[PDB]
């Protein structure tokens, strides 16, 4: 009652079965690898009924060594990882295999990693605001305590720094369980972060499963489900708020691009697969807090090519209460975090959540910024001295208004040699407040760069000459 | 009577270089639909 | 108090009742599956769009006949289909209860309710691909449909049986425009004639489902729960259910439209909708085209599209009006998608971003903003305040360049521009807020007869609202003279005057300087 | 000798007929679907002959509801249109069938759609004005007798009403009649067309056939040629001159390019069809002048992204003989036509053609024009006074001309209870003379508002 | 491949190794070369998924 290899092409494998022993769609199959060298036990996931008996599926470990021919146990099931308590404090694989301590939950209760997001009936908006500490998340992009947070931005603009800043921020102080999902990203980077959660006493509370960028596809496309598993136990049954942090959730989208084709699925545009809108809505309806049970999810999407009209990160941001989208050009003139205020968004800042002086400074900050965007390529050919005197104020207070924006954060003293800083709610719209005014007009722009508070705005100032 | 002639040159500059731009954009706007177009026709030829 | 006995009489009717005498049936039996397509053998007479019943009760539509099978697009619980199971064919294609009963619950594509409220009470079955009327079965759209929105009201102004697109890049206000037509139409449905009563349908195709959540809450904030259906495809639903949700809301639409009712239908939005169509296609494997669409997305949306229309009075008098939604990407309506919606419809808004960041909300663009219906959708007020805005803004916006320059500008140009500053902070609104059309003729008129040439800017907003304020407290007369005239009459006309100069007697700038004279 | 269905693909329906009874390709085949909520007569036209007896074929109406192995029955010939007098004053479809009175015109003489050119011999070699009697357009856009002229305009500029003035001229000065072909027509502005021409009594004159958008893409494709049939039926046979209106050609080309595609053929760049300069070959070569008969041809066209180098506006300019402009600046003055006489243009306005002194006079206008459109800056910001003398007079030319070009139509006699006016080329040509030499610049502006030749102008400045 | 196996080989016996690969662009083609060749279906720019 076995199957057959049949066919073997990259990641994907054609598998035989008899009359009626044909697996169930998304059902894990295990296989055989022999050779010493590279000598393991292939998992499966059934992801086609070909006709004739026959099944094409993903593999999640390399197929290189595998014979055609050789047999395929079915187990019956999905994929599934381990679910418990168990699980905090230590680092798991998309298949549910311990990393750091090989054996460990085996024993415990199994959770198939595909499952149905929640009834419609059971869907809450969140509106309540998670204060970070940050100014420019804080003030234009405030975030939702159970919501649904990304970080949109090209290579190296800064969302892994992001991510851990938040984990820093809102992780450390955190009542609740948290998830992180490294998928697709470098090893390298999951280390540093297994390293640093248990150095800063994090890990106990933290259940870290990693898929990375080096893993086949089946693994990169499964690892995201696999932590949202363990994410929704923690949900449904313990009934605690639960931290989700991914990164990167494209790489789960890119993955399925990666076998889209030769899974026989004619390409969509821009080379994605078809089903593109369909898996991520899947996985991203499933990431969601119900009524009375929280789930505050920060997510890292990769724009590819800083391009934001990509239908992935374009598909993704229909998914999301709030956005913090960090920009290449914001990156390149030193600004950090590079935060675009004028992209980002968040649901939550209305005057009736936030209230009329946060919305009120926040609209003004973003109302001089975009003038100052608009101006920008007539300073740069005729210069700013060509401008209407209103409008040099205007160019004035925005340069500092952006240079505020930025902070030195906990996560980036490793790349800058200086130490973080927070800065309250009120503080920061205080100082908006008083810098849309141009009450500090007459400090120089540096003083602005890379500080937390009005307190370390007067002591830069001071430093650079000029008295706040 | 100087600014005035020069102002009028530099508005008739960037008014060609206006049209120039939209002419290369248009052309890339074509070349792009047509490379996808074709990327997605050989897909579905490879997958025939 | 819930007493046994109903329970017990509601299962004996069923059991009593229960008969399923044997009937021939032609079975077919699934030759593949993959990713949300089952390919069936069999079931030979079968029709094109039939509805197909796979075990487990799990749906299916047959959209590719071949001689070898029959391509089928599961409607959801894919996973649960396996080669070699039996299918079974309803003899019927899609097709979805309506009735009165749908008003304020939320059904999926099929009309099965996904509130948790219990069942609908259908008053029949409309199949999805019922033709739209005729040439010969319609009238020229002269009725208005007041959206609440001035800028939409006075500039493209919306009849009923217009179909008019919502387009624009992603958080320019589109869903907030929608849902401010549909909390306006309260007041109309208050008036309890159905002459004037407004049925709302807002269908959400690709939403995440706590977006739907709060847009429902939004509509049940303002009462608009009470006359209006939601149709819900969460981005969770099988691309099927994405396809086919239009259809069903504009099945229940048609319904209240050809028994006299005047039905507003919401889209948001019809992009999610021709990616879902276009990953059943593709699936499918029909040749692609221009961004991999098939050759008849087009087809899809227009004959969605054409189906909300002004029914002549032969055939009760009865109109669907469309806002169809279309998300841009980089503002880039030339799109394949926005470019077939656009040539579609009767008129766009679009809205952009850099409006948005401007303070300019909601953030139509009035340049580019068209509606071919025009003027014979608005009432004879409107049409007067409104007739010199269009100029004056298209004034302003050449004008601007001059802002600084005022006093180099001669007498008029400097006129001109401060009218049209005054006149942009006329058109702003804030969300969830739709005006009454007397009031929105007030403030047309406040704004095209000079009266805030002597306010200053920054206040025109807020005075316009107290002086709305004022006069609904004390000169409701002239409200409820444009309202029944639907014209602003000489009397009125120079009442609302002399109250206005009192008002700025009464009213302070913000700066400390006096507004009157 | 019927055939079967065999594979349905959405508009695509393959079809097995006996050995010996394949269709020719653009034949016309029936089909049933008897489902009662969707039952309809298909009629499918074969596009590809597919090979083992097999066709494949476009339908034109949708197929939901059609069932394999349901009987084919092929007609023997392409879709055939009715023809004659009888179409005038009625509404078809792409099909031949009467919109407003199903079953009218059954029994008429029917012309298969498919036909091709004059033969080269027959064609003029000479180019021709069509003289329209409007002073701009015979003045500045001159429009070529059996031409194509492109319309550009937005909504509210007097579009309908220049259709129905053109309709109007070419029923009564020419004696000739009026097919208008909606090419993606929306339902609600086809009626709208109906009810306005049924209005201003000039249906009786015009034989409307729409291709409507919620149909599928093979019924938009074959509408222009069904319009184009019945206006050739008009022209050879009934020896009349016919008026064409296509509205829009884009919509065709893109009805094209949607066929294109749902046939598995591979995109030619931009994703247009392979053959899109051989469609549009074949609709417009059709629309010549022949045997001292013509058909005229007035075509709404569409620009993608405003980009004029697009194939779709490429390939249709190819074919375009003149083009008109109608600006929203030029209706709001009050000038009528709002035809902005910089932006149109027309290829013959050539002395060649039109003669010396008429290209003279409308070279003088153009720059008259040009330089008021210049100077219309400086007006408006620092003021009339700021200009100098000579500006001023040129001004004052320059609006008095661009008040001129302004005419009372015939359809505007429907709003307005004066009638219209048909201006001779030569009092046309004589009148801007003399008003370019500044021989009128002491007259009232108003005075120059809505009127025809020097007599008109000469009695309102009496009135005056 | 080759390079990074030999670098391994050091590197798993307590070595420090730096390898330069010059240059990737053209291992990418070389790799979309022989996917085409063994007729596998091509992504952007024809590249191998
Ligand atoms: N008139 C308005 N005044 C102020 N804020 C507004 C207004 N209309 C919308 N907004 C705000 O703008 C943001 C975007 O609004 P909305 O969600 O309606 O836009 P959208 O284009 O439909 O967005 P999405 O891309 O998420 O579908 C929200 O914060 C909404 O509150
Ligand atoms: N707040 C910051 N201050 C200084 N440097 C930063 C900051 N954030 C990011 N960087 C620099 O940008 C790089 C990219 O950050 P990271 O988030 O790791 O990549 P990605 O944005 O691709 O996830 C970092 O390695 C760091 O050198
Ligand atoms: N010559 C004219 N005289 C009087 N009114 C006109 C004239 N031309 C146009 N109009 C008015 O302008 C409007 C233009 O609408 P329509 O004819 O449908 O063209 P469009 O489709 O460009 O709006 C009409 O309602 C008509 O009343
Ligand atoms: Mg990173
Ligand atoms: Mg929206």
């Amino acid at each position: 009652t076995a199957g057959r290899v049949v066919r073997i092409t990259g990641p994907v494998v054609d598998v035989e079965f008899p009359r009626g022993s044909v697996p169930e769609l998304f059902n894990a199959l295990h296989a055989e690898i022999t050779f010493g060298a590279l000598a393991k036990t292939l998992t499966l996931e059934v992801a086609q009924h070909l006709g004739d008996s026959l099944v094409r599926c993903i593999s999640m470990q390399p197929t290189d060594g595998l014979v055609r021919g050789v047999e395929v146990t079915d187990t019956g099931a999905s994929i599934s990882v381990p679910v418990g308590d168990g699980v905090k404090g230590h680092v798991f694989n998309a298949l549910g295999d311990c990393l750091d301590d090989p054996g460990y939950g085996k024993d415990f209760e199994h959770w198939s990693i595909h499952r149905k997001p929640p009834a419609f009936s059971d869907l809450e908006p969140r509106t309540e605001m998670l204060e970070t500490g940050l100014k420019v998340v804080d003030l234009l992009t405030p975030y939702v305590r159970g919501g649904k947070i990304a970080l949109f931005g090209g290579a190296g603009v800064g969302k892994t720094v992001l991510i851990q800043e938040m984990i820093n921020r809102i992780a450390r102080n955190f009542g609740g369980t948290s998830v992180f999902a490294g998928v697709g990203e470098r090893t390298r980077e999951g280390n540093d972060l297994w390293v640093e959660l248990a150095d800063a006493n994090v890990l106990k509370d933290t259940a870290l499963v990693f898929g990375q960028m080096d893993e086949p596809p089946g693994t990169r496309m499964r690892v995201a489900l696999s932590a949202l598993t363990m994410a929704e136990f923690f949900r449904d049954e313990q009934g605690q708020d639960v931290l989700l942090f991914i990164d990167n959730i494209f790489r789960f989208t890119q993955a399925g691009s990666e076998v889209s084709t030769l899974l026989g699925r004619m390409p969509s545009a821009v080379g994605y697969q078809p089903t593109l809108a369909d898996e991520m809505g899947e996985l991203q309806e499933r990431i969601t807090s119900t009524r009375g049970r929280s789930i505050t999810s920060m997510q890292a999407v990769y724009v590819p090519a800083d391009d934001y009209t990509d239908p992935a990160p374009a598909t993704t941001f229909a998914h999301l209460d709030a956005t913090t989208e960090l920009s290449r050009a914001v990156f390149s003139k030193g600004i950090f975090p590079a935060v675009d205020p004028l992209a980002s968004s968040s649901t939550i800042l209305d005057p009736a959540i936030v209230g009329d002086e946060h919305y009120r400074v926040a609209q003004e900050v973003i109302r001089i910024l975009q003038r100052y965007k608009d101006l920008q390529d007539i300073i740069a050919i005729l210069g700013i001295d060509e401008l209407s005197e209103e409008d040099k104020q205007l160019v004035n207070r925005a340069r500092r208004i952006e240079r505020f924006l930025s902070q030195n954060m906990m996560a980036a003293e490793q790349f800058t040699g200086q130490p973080g800083s927070t800065v309250p709610l009120k503080e920061t719209i205080e100082a908006f407040d008083k810098l849309t005014k141009g009450e500090f007009d007459h400090l120089p722009e540096q003083a602005f760069f890379l500080i937390g508070g009005l307190d370390d705005l007067a002591k830069k100032a001071e430093s650079l000459g000029a008295k706040l | 009577a100087s600014r005035r002639r020069a102002m009028k040159s530099a508005t008739d500059n960037a008014d060609d270089l206006i049209k120039a731009l939209t002419l290369a954009a248009n052309r890339e706007r074509q070349a792009q639909i047509t490379q996808e177009i074709s990327e997605i026709v050989g897909g579905a030829n490879a997958l025939a | 108090t819930i007493s046994a006995a109903d329970i017990e009489g509601a299962i004996e009717d069923y059991v009593s009742s229960f008969s399923a005498d044997t009937e021939r049936e032609e079975i077919g039996t699934v030759i593949d599956a993959g990713d949300g397509i089952a390919h069936v053998e069999g079931l030979p007479s079968v029709m094109t769009q039939e509805l197909l019943e796979f075990p487990g009760g799990v749906l299916g539509v047959a959209l590719n006949l071949d001689e070898h099978s029959v391509g089928a697009v599961i409607l959801g619980e894919f996973e649960k289909i396996e080669e070699g199971q039996q299918v079974k064919r309803t003899g019927e294609v899609l097709s979805v209860p309506v009735g009165d009963a749908f008003l304020g619950r939320v059904v999926n594509p099929l009309g099965q309710p996904i509130d948790g409220q219990g069942d609908i009470a259908a008053e029949t079955r409309r199949a999805l691909e019922l033709q739209a009327p005729s040439v010969v079965q319609r009238q020229s759209v002269s009725e208005p449909l007041q959206t609440g929105i001035k800028a939409i009201d006075a500039m493209t102004p919306i009849g009923r049986g217009q179909r008019q697109l919502i387009i624009g890049d992603r958080k320019t206000g589109k869903t907030a425009v929608c849902v401010d037509t549909i909390l306006n139409q309260r007041e109309a449905w208050l008036t309890g004639d159905p002459k004037q009563q407004v049925r709302c349908v807002y269908v959400a195709i690709g939403q995440k489902g706590t977006t739907i959540a709060s847009v429902k809450r939004a509509l049940e904030e303002g009462g608009a729960m009470e006359y209006t259906t939601i149709v819900a495809a969460p981005a969770s639903d099988a691309a099927g259910f994405k396809w086919l949700a239009p259809y069903t809301g504009s099945a229940i639409g048609q319904h209240w439209m050809y028994n006299g009712k005047h039905v507003l239908i919401v889209f948001d939005d019809l992009s999610k909708q021709a990616d879902a169509y276009r990953a059943i296609s593709l699936l499918l494997r029909r040749p692609p085209g221009r961004e991999a669409f098939p050759g008849d997305v087009f087809y899809l949306h227009s004959r969605l599209l054409e189906r909300c229309a002004k029914l002549s009075d032969e055939l009760g008098g009865g109109s669907m009006t469309g806002l169809p939604i279309i998300e841009t990407k980089a503002n880039d309506i030339s799109a394949f998608i926005p470019t077939n919606v656009i040539s579609i419809t009767d008129g766009q808004c679009f809205l952009e971003s850099d409006l948005f960041n401007q303070g300019v909300r909601p953030a139509i663009n009035v340049g580019v903003s068209v509606s071919r219906v025009g003027g014979a959708a608005q009432i004879k007020a409107m049409k007067e305040v409104a007739g010199s805005l269009r100029l004056d803004l298209s004034q302003y916006r050449e004008l601007e360049a001059f802002a600084a320059f005022a006093s180099d500008l001669d007498a008029a140009s400097k006129a001109q521009l401060d009218r049209g500053a005054r006149l942009v902070e006329l058109l702003k609104q804030p969300q969830y807020s739709p005006l009454a059309v007397e009031e929105q003729v007030v403030a047309i008129f406040l704004g095209t007869q000079g009266h805030l040439d002597s306010v200053p800017v920054e206040d025109v907003q807020r005075f316009e609202s107290e002086l709305l304020e004022h006069v609904k407290a004390s000169h409701s007369d002239i409200f409820d003279g444009i309202r029944e005239t639907k014209k602003l009459s000489e009397e009125a006309e120079e009442k609302l005057v002399s109250v206005i100069n009192e008002f700025k007697k009464g009213f302070q700038a913000s700066d400390g300087s006096s507004v009157v004279v």
